[PDB]
């Protein structure tokens, strides 16, 4: 009889609405008769009481066999129940990474036995948790139930349970403020710097308190020792790291089964470093059905065995540490992906991660490089509660000079520069001003809607004039193209001049990677070039355009 | 404080649920200094613990006050605004003075604490829940709800609005041709007199709230500040659009008609009544861009023709005040922004550009936040109401800074663009 005297958290339902009135004839003596058993043990226990054909409400009640087929378990439905429930806050979203813990002499953990039956339910509300167990076809008048207690399923347990521990948990934090309780689900996660001795004595302590507000607690020893499994983890004494990974070897892989492979592979990364998931999930780029038959690509087979090879070998990381400064530090791997470890030491990693650029047609960098950094300082702050000192692979007056000419505002915290390679440069930069002495390339191109022809071309000044005609393409593509013509064409120092703002956002955006070829080869030829001054004009307002079709 | 006649009822539209917004994560220093703050007010009565029935949520910073040392308390009410107060500018709501704008000097003075003498709706108070976030999602956060009318709500001002008026009324009689305007927690008072008329007058303003039981802590560095500007004061009288200039030089080469024939042919989207002909004659067939070209009478003709058609206001451009106010900001480098505030393309309803030391003190988000609470400021003072802006800057980056460099108790809305190409020769 593991009832409490717990204040109760008042409940309500979603306004305008009413109790579930779904009735339940069916079905089977069998089950019929195996219910009883169970409700006239919780009755007993005072979870739930019997109620009179005063016309409350209903939910439906079913039964099953619990694994091995040893001892059976009850079910209720309370979806009806749960959509006319009123909202309550949310329990956890996110759980703490390991990394963000910090070492303790004696860690224990405990289960709650009965959990949520053990916890009263708000008297007013209780009329709404109404079922009725059958008779067997003879219609004769059924037992019917409430519950007196937070129902398995119902929407609201899980929030009150939580709360309600923690205000049974106040007074004893208070007689103990040097021990720490994590709360989760069911189970409650206590550690402290006391001897073992007296650690052993307070867990026991913390037993007897939960026991006396109506709250079971692991008998035997304290139970579980480390590890700890917990959430897909391993947490050791001195280190944590992830729980064994698996990839399956196949002859085919289907787009669930690559989906389940990402997956595993992220899941991963937060502690092997070096895990690459850009080929795998380019094979997913296509949204489609879950069920399709998708043939690997060669980068991504490569992709695969490099990570199978970094996961031969098992990785730590470790706790966090308060006295001591935070760093992270990155390095390219180069397919326009960039990975991190963070660390208060040498040799072991709190742990690690990866960035990498998904949105954009074109990107740079010293860009990408900005871009991790937000994304390790947001998760510094998230794990530690405070931001790493940067350890960056870039020098400083490129930095500056990139951050000074940039249009958006880029913020970073201090950093100092590894020389570790493959460093962080500008391949190259546009002319702020025209060149003097430079043949002067005067750039057009234009395709048909419909035959998706066209043709890029230019005029120079010194009189030179070429046409070049192309299949397959498009306004944008033919522009691009006419200033990669005038880059070829042309000597170390070239003044291009445009009438599309598309090329010229391109160009000036200075990118020194992108996803189509025409761009890389305009990439491969600026950075081939002395001085390039690429300038804009209107289109069609006749000044110094071509006026090829 | 004290428990005037029952509390204002506060309801919402119909069918419009409470605000539910997540908590950003925080520093540790700034969730310490939440903590203390919500001890100290939990120990006033202004804010009570809740239970997980209380499903709603608004977000809290910490920002520090104005130029102190020492930590202040940041809501973030925007949802619960537009949940209420848009029946709350209705019911409630506070006219705005279009003869503010006019006077020559205008002193801002934060009135917040005032609210916090009055207590709030108690069926209402379920939907002033904030969190105050756990490191690593260790514990789950603290959550209180207020129990007096909260800073940073906009129907707190317009419940305590009559309270204002009548305090407001002995100095409104002395003072007949001194302008005030309520604006969240914050007073407007502006005045033609000369800065120190102005100056001593709004000291009159102070201690005659202070003795009528409103603080007021906008007190200034006393007695001997060792550096600073003391008076936050602004100059609406000189505030308009800024109007377009046309590079002004003495010889121009091909390149430099050629920025001028395509600045002059965006300016005609907005101006309609420009003519590029004769600067497109000039150039013609292909040349080199260093070539110098001559200008020509006729080319003059039409250049000084085009530059004082832009010294003009446009046509057709008034405030809108069913549509809401647009802010763009522009980055033009070495510490300089510009900006538009427009409510439909092209037509601006005012422009300007906003400075700051260069170097060697601070950097771009500091400059951006500035900018932003600059704009705010001139947009609550014409208007009476703030823009939407369009930053130049990551989301997240964003998100995790703005809070460093907020002075501000009221928080705009603003969205993040990666768009703009052109526009910085353009604008600047
Ligand atoms: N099934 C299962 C789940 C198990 C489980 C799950 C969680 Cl989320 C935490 C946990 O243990 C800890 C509990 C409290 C604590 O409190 C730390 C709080 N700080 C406060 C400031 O002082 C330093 C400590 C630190 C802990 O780890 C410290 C590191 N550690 C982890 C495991 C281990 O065996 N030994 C250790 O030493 C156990």
């Amino acid at each position: 009889v593991p009832i409490s005297p717990i204040e109760t958290v008042p409940v309500k339902l979603k306004p305008g609405m009413d109790g579930p009135k779904v009735k339940q004839w069916p079905l089977t003596e069998e089950k019929i008769k195996a219910l009883v058993e169970i409700c006239t043990e919780m009755e007993k226990e005072g979870k739930i009481s019997k109620i009179g054909p005063e016309n409350p409400y209903n939910t439906p009640v079913f039964a099953i066999k619990k694994k091995d087929s040893t001892k059976w378990r009850k079910l209720v439905d309370f979806r009806e129940l749960n959509k006319r429930t009123q909202d309550f806050w949310e329990v956890q979203l996110g759980i703490p990474h390991p990394a963000g813990l910090k070492k303790k002499k004696s860690v224990t953990v405990l289960d709650v036995g009965d959990a949520y039956f053990s916890v009263p339910l708000d008297e007013d509300f209780r009329k709404y948790t109404a079922f009725t167990i059958p008779s067997i076809n003879n219609e004769t008048p059924g037992i019917r139930y409430q519950y007196n207690v937070l129902p398995q399923g119902w929407k609201g347990s899980p929030a009150i349970f939580q709360s309600s521990m923690t205000k049974i948990l106040e007074p004893f934090a208070a007689q103990n403020p040097d021990i720490v309780i994590y709360q989760y689900m069911d189970d409650l996660y206590v550690g402290s710097d006391l001897e073992i001795g007296q650690h052993r004595t307070k867990i026991e302590e913390l037993r007897q308190h939960l026991l006396r507000w109506g709250l079971t607690t692991p008998d035997k020893k304290h139970q579980k020792e480390p590890p700890f499994l917990w959430m897909g983890y391993e947490l050791h004494p001195d280190k944590w790291t992830v729980q064994p990974i698996v990839l399956p070897e196949k002859d085919s892989w289907t787009v669930n089964d690559i989906q389940k492979l990402v997956g595993k592979l992220n899941w991963a990364s937060q502690i092997y470093p070096g895990i690459k998931v850009r080929q795998l999930s380019k094979l997913l780029r296509g949204t489609k059905a879950l069920t399709e038959v998708i043939p690997l690509t060669e980068e991504a087979e490569l992709e695969l065995a490099e990570n199978r090879e970094i996961l031969k070998e098992p990785v730590h990381g470790v706790y966090y540490d308060p006295s001591k400064d935070l760093i992270a530090e990155i390095q390219k791997q180069g397919q326009g992906q960039w990975t991190y470890q963070i660390y208060q030491e040498p040799f072991k990693n709190l742990k690690t991660g990866k960035y990498a650029r998904m949105r954009g047609a074109h990107t740079n960098d010293v860009k990408q490089l900005t871009e991790a950094v937000q994304k390790i300082t947001t998760e510094s702050i998230v794990i530690w509660g405070k931001t790493p000192k940067f350890k960056l692979p870039i020098q400083k007056e490129t930095w500056e000079t990139w951050w000074t000419e940039y249009w958006q505002a880029t913020w970073i915290p201090e950093w100092e520069f590894v020389n570790t390679p493959p460093l962080v440069k500008l391949w190259y930069q546009l002319e702020k001003e025209p060149i003097v002495g430079a043949e002067t390339f005067y750039v057009d191109g234009a395709a048909n809607r419909e035959t998706k022809l066209g043709k890029a071309g230019y005029v120079t000044n010194k009189g030179r004039q070429k046409v070049v005609p192309l299949t397959n393409t498009t306004n944008q593509k033919t522009e691009l193209q006419a200033i990669y013509l005038a880059l070829q064409d042309s000597g170390l120092e070239v003044n291009i001049v445009t009438d599309s703002q598309y090329a010229l956002g391109i160009i000036q955006a200075q990118p020194d990677k992108s996803e189509s070829e025409l761009v890389n080869q305009i990439i491969e030829q600026l950075i081939k070039k002395e001085k390039v001054y690429l300038a804009w004009v209107p289109a069609h307002k006749g000044i110094g355009g071509n006026e090829q079709v | 404080p004290i428990s005037p006649i029952e509390t204002v009822p506060v309801k919402l539209k119909p069918g419009m649920d409470g605000p539910k917004v997540k908590q950003w994560p925080l520093t540790e220093e700034k969730i310490k200094a939440l903590v203390e703050i919500c001890t100290e007010m939990e120990k006033e009565g202004k804010i009570s613990k809740i239970g997980p029935e209380n499903p709603y949520n608004t977000p809290v910073f910490a920002i520090k006050k104005k130029d102190s040392t020492k930590w202040r308390k940041l809501v973030d009410f925007r949802e619960l605004n537009k949940r209420t107060q848009d029946f709350w500018e209705v019911q409630l709501g506070i006219p705005h003075p279009a003869g503010l704008k006019k006077k020559k000097s205008v002193t801002v003075l934060d009135v917040g604490d005032a609210y916090f003498s009055v207590p709030l709706d108690e069926d209402f108070r379920k939907y002033t829940a904030f969190t105050i976030p756990s490191i690593n999602n260790e514990t789950p956060g603290i959550r209180y709800q207020y129990n007096v009318l909260p800073q940073g709500w906009k129907g707190s001002p317009a419940i305590f609005q009559s309270s204002m008026t009548k305090i407001l009324e002995p100095f409104k009689k002395q003072n007949p041709d001194i302008v005030i305007y309520q604006y969240m927690d914050d007073l407007y008072v502006g005045s033609d007199l000369e800065i120190g008329q102005h100056r001593t007058k709004i000291e009159e303003l102070r201690q005659h709230l202070l003795r009528w039981g409103l603080t007021t802590p906008d007190k200034k560095h006393q007695k001997e500040p060792p550096f600073l500007w003391m008076g936050y004061e602004l100059h609406p009288d000189k505030w308009t659009v800024q109007p377009i200039v046309l590079p002004e030089k003495d010889s121009w080469t091909v390149n430099d008609i050629q920025k001028l024939v395509g600045k002059l042919n965006w300016a005609s989207q907005i101006y309609p009544g420009i003519k590029v002909r004769q600067l497109s004659k000039l150039l013609r067939g292909t040349k080199a861009l260093t070539e110098v070209i001559p200008l020509t009478e006729e080319a003059e003709l039409e250049l000084a023709e085009n530059r004082e058609i832009l010294k003009e206001p446009v046509h057709g451009v008034y405030y809108d005040p069913s549509k809401d106010l647009i802010a763009e900001i522009q980055k033009q480098g070495q510490g300089q922004w510009t900006y538009q505030i427009y409510q439909e393309p092209f037509k601006n309803l005012k422009t300007g550009k906003y400075a700051r030391m260069r170097g060697a003190h601070t950097n771009d988000v500091k400059q951006l936040t500035e900018a932003v609470q600059k704009i705010t400021t001139e947009s609550i003072v014409i208007w009476g109401k703030t823009p939407k802006f369009k930053l130049p800057i990551q989301k997240e980056t964003w998100e995790t800074w703005w809070t460093e460099y907020w002075q501000a108790t009221w928080i705009p809305e603003w969205e993040f663009v990666n768009t703009p190409p052109l526009v910085k020769l353009w604008y600047q």
